[PDB]
């Protein structure tokens, strides 16, 4: 009842079976290569049924060495990974297998990473804000607990240190469990954030799955199941409040572009597979809270050659209840987090929900800064001087306010040494009401940059000589 | 003198605004005739 | 001698008949579905032959419901529309049945839809204005009596209130017949017609042939193709005056691309066929005037995203003897028609045919707005003032000419409750080198929009508080 | 053990061959057409082992009037130019066919235009300067020894004067010869280049190689080869520096890519052939400087679009050394050869490679002649009236310098009787350094039309 391989395309196997004995889909089939250096098993996932009892599968292991004919068998159940207490504070692979103890985990409980997401019955929306401490976020896109958070952006822009202030900012003050999902990301980073858990005491409390760059598609596309699944786990089996991290969901789509292309599908718009937003869909929507158990999942997403329009992100982007949009013009300013106030957005700040004040004085902000953002095409060429009094003021407002919204970050110490400020929601909308109204138009603009609340803007103030 | 200084100010931004939009505007034309022989190809493959 | 259906993809079908039956191109052939809730009588339009006697037809109506190795029925000839007198003051659809009074028609004589065009020997040059009270059609695109005009845009621009209006302006005296063929167009444009022709009590002398947005694309491919038999008829046989009015022809193309691709056809540049040119060659050169044989044909042409420079529009342009190109940037001001003075021309503009005054002013019209365009830019940075005096002067002019060009129509009146006006085209020329000269600088520019000639702008600078 | 045709489409050719007897990638095979009106000798080369014996081939002439199943023979070898001393004084085609004299060089020495470039040990660590004389170029933007050369310039710019004058130099100063390749070349314009040749008797010094624009993509994609070969063998075997003119270097790109196209393969970004840059290196390692020995090459570049980052421009620069363009500007002024010594440049214009003297001359030259085209739209608009005492004496000097890069040039001498001056390098940084410190500036501007160095300033100076 062993099958056998038949060809070989990078990462994919085409695998024949006698008749009657063809996997079902999703099924985990083993090869073995044999070859020294390379020896390994590879675990094989039927992705396709293509006749003649031939099934093409995607290899979770580079397919370096495989030889056709070697006999390969089948499972009879799809992937797995170890579901429990026990794997909180301890890494694991997109298979399961425990990286900082090999062998750990091999008696636990272990739950398929393939299900169906919750019945829509059982959905309930989240609107409770999740305060962070930071002006920005806080203010113009506040994050739903139990709900979904993402932040897009290009290369450099700052996703992952704003990752690790948010883990930071919630997980240490946090009574629940964290899942982070390392998915196509740098293997150094996976390596300083454990370290980092560690020597913050909250990797006692995280399970870590990681499926980084140097791994072929088929993992990278299958570590975020993995982590989503034992994330599921916890959210289901225990009633535990969850915290997931994701970086970067971007890399799962790529994934899963190129296993299409190795698949043989026909290529979709900018040569993204037809089934783009079909398996960004099935893994957000198992991303959710139900009713009365919560996952407050944050995703960072890529946004390749800063193309806010590519078809990854473009199908991201509704699957989320809080998006912060990060900018490279923004970035290039200096300002951290570099986060773009206009295009960014969050589900719960209408009045109904942050109430009255917040609402307004988020609207004005964003208000103001729609109208600099409209004079920039003048001010490019003239300068201020050419606009009328009233947009000079609004122009000399809207750029106090702008560096307002950048605060040092608690994770940005490690890059400037200066420790990072945690601001409340109260001060926050406070200080933007003032600000809006016109009362620091006297200060210098580096009097906001990088600073916590009103009393760090009259320290800063007071050292550039100027005076609140 | 300041009405000088203004206006050689605001040639050399106008300069530098043609040549960043040139250059954006010849990465579009790249862009695009990439994407037509991308969508030509495609069709041309689907049939074969 | 009957054949079977093979193949069924969508609106093409594949039809195996025995050898030395196969049915000549472009012969209708029969096929039943007899599915009770979708039964009907598919007409099927034989495409290609594809060796070993095997046709690939294009499908008149939904093919739902259509079994492989169903019986083919081949009628010999190609699809047949009635013709005649009768035809006038009736609904067909592009198979010829008449819809307001089905059974009408059928012992009618029958024209087959494919037919070569006149004869080179028999086109003569039309030089001949058809005056049509509209101040920017009369003054810069003056429509020629037997010639081809269309009207240009994009979507929502006002092609159709356009084509109603011309309808209302020519039709309603007009001494020969008139066929509108909507081609994929709305059906509730094509019922609106109906009753707004029934109403004017030119349905008379009206043929209507409709296939709607809805139909399938043979049936959008092959609408106006009987619509234009029933003109060509006309032309041909009962010797007299015709108006084709065809909404929209660039659905014949779309349909024409629709099915490309699935007829086995590489696709050509932006996704269109590979025969775009050469297919509405065949259609336009059919819907031509011959010597002694008066077509005035209007056709509405849908410019796809606004793009001037897409193949179809720039294909068609060459077909044409005026062309109203109307703007989306015109539309936006409010300016209606929206038409673009800049952008629309007619080759009986010259001092030959028109005369040297009509020449003139169209001339120093065109070179103000010209001159206009070239300033906007500096104004909307720099501002007005530091123009020179003369550009300050011009800018004034130009602007009033701009809104003078726009006129309230009656097929507006809908729209803007507002009746129409008429303008005769010696007002609108005394008006517009009125203009051109400066003599209405004193009158505000809102004196200018949407009126008719200088009584209406008299009145309405008396309502401004001005007086000319 | 001859083939047969099996497939014809355009220019691509299918051949069927014995077992035995398939043909090499890029051997060159001969069918027959035999129709009267166009008979001809066709060539077709192997571009693709399909199997089967099958091989898929470009043909380097049209195939019109060709039938299948005709014969089909194997040359055993690539397209083989003729070389020697022979091709010097004759126009070729691509093939090596002679086409001013059909049938001559037939029994000359024959080489494959495909060779790989000098090995890697063979090549020179260090990069050399190309001292042509001309005042212009060796100061403001150093040819290199060895080295490409891109040329920008419009119609009536001296574009073709310039070639003879580079043709005259290479051939008096170092001993060498010339190879012109024109790569999709008009063939008006490639006939007026050979009656021009002729009459200016550089003709004898230079060897015409021209793929035209009436050709098959497969011609205008191996024309360069062709020249490059015979550069080579006179690089090689006759031991002589070489001057190797390319016009236009773009169409070879292009016509890379039509043959890339007509075989089927993928466009890659821009719609251009998948290996550009492969090719592109392919033509370009083979012009260097090895074993005492070089071939420089003058190269016409075509810009599409004016995008320097479209990726035939983005890839041939990867092998430029240095560019000279020619402004009509200058041209107009009477500067010969109108080169904008502003918009060109030399990559060797460092102080580790000509030194600091040399460095410091000309970027003061530069700094001046900046200064002064600065200057040029207040003098146009306002006059002259304006400008400051200091800005008046910089624009005296600016067009003494801007006039002394002038010079009388040797292919000028047909059209103005005088001949051509050699101005030492040393000789030309020293007056340049003289110029820029303010040590002619009483001399009237007209001395300085179309002279060599210090001594002829000084005699057309006294003659004035
Ligand atoms: N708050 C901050 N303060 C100061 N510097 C910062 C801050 N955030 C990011 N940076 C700088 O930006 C660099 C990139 O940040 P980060 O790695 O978080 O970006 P990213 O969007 O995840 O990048 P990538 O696409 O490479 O994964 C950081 O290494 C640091 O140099
Ligand atoms: N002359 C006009 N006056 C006022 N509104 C107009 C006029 N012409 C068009 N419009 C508006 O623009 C819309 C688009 O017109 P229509 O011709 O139906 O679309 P299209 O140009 O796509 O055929 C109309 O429904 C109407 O609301
Ligand atoms: N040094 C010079 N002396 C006299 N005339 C020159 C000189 N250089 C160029 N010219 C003139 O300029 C024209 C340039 O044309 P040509 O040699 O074809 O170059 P291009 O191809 O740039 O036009 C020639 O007709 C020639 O008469
Ligand atoms: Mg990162
Ligand atoms: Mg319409």
């Amino acid at each position: 009842t062993a099958g056998r391989v038949v060809r070989i395309t990078g990462p994919v196997v085409d695998v024949e079976f006698p008749r009657g004995s063809v996997p079902e889909l999703f099924n985990a089939l083993h090869a073995e290569i044999t070859f020294g250096a390379l020896a390994k098993t590879l675990t094989l996932e039927v992705a396709q049924h293509l006749g003649d009892s031939l099934v093409r599968c995607i290899s979770m292991q580079p397919t370096d060495g495989l030889v056709r004919g070697v006999e390969v068998t089948d499972t009879g159940a799809s992937i797995s990974v170890p579901v429990g207490d026990g794997v909180k504070g301890h890494v694991f692979n997109a298979l399961g297998d425990c990286l900082d103890d090999p062998g750990y985990g091999k008696d636990f409980e272990h739950w398929s990473i393939h299900r169906k997401p919750p019945a829509f019955s059982d959905l309930e929306p989240r609107t409770e804000m999740l305060e962070t401490g930071l002006k920005v976020v806080d203010l113009l896109t506040p994050y739903v607990r139990g709900g979904k958070i993402a932040l897009f952006g290009g290369a450099g822009v700052g996703k992952t240190v704003l990752i690790q202030e948010m883990i930071n900012r919630i997980a240490r003050n946090f009574g629940g469990t964290s899942v982070f999902a390392g998915v196509g990301e740098r293997t150094r980073e996976g390596n300083d954030l454990w370290v980092e858990l560690a020597d913050a005491n909250v990797l006692k409390d995280t399970a870590l799955v990681f499926g980084q760059m140097d791994e072929p598609p088929g993992t990278r596309m299958r570590v975020a199941l993995s982590a989503l699944t034992m994330a599921e786990f916890f959210r289901d089996e225990q009633g535990q409040d969850v915290l997931l991290f994701i970086d970067n969901i971007f890399r799962f789509t790529q994934a899963g572009s190129e296993v299409s292309t190795l698949l043989g599908r026909m290529p979709s718009a900018v040569g993204y597979q037809p089934t783009l937003a079909d398996e960004m869909g099935e893994l957000q929507e198992r991303i959710t809270s139900t009713r009365g158990r919560s996952i407050t999942s944050m995703q960072a997403v890529y946004v390749p050659a800063d193309d806010y329009t590519d078809p990854a992100p473009a199908t991201t982007f509704a699957h989320l209840d809080a998006t912060t949009e990060l900018s490279r013009a923004v970035f290039s300013k200096g300002i951290f987090p570099a986060v773009d106030p206009l295009a960014s957005s969050s589900t719960i700040l209408d009045p109904a929900i942050v109430g009255d004040e917040h609402y307004r004085v988020a609207q004005e902000v964003i208000r103001i800064l729609q109208r600099y953002k409209d004079l920039q095409d003048i001010i490019a060429i003239l300068g201020i001087d050419e606009l009328s009094e009233e947009d000079k003021q609004l122009v000399n407002r809207a750029r106090r306010i702008e560096r307002f919204l950048s605060q040092n970050m608690m994770a940005a110490e490690q890059f400037t040494g200066q420790p990072g400020s945690t601001v409340p929601l109260k001060e926050t909308i406070e200080a933007f009401d003032k600000l809006t109204k016109g009362e620091f138009d006297h200060l210098p603009e580096q009097a906001f940059f990088l600073i916590g609340g009103l009393d760090d803007l009259a320290k800063k103030a007071e050292s550039l000589g100027a005076k609140l | 003198a300041s009405r000088r200084r203004a206006m050689k100010s605001a040639t050399d931004n106008a300069d530098d605004l043609i040549k960043a939009l040139t250059l954006a505007a010849n990465r579009e034309r790249q862009a695009q005739i990439t994407q037509e022989i991308s969508e030509i190809v495609g069709g041309a493959n689907a049939l074969a």
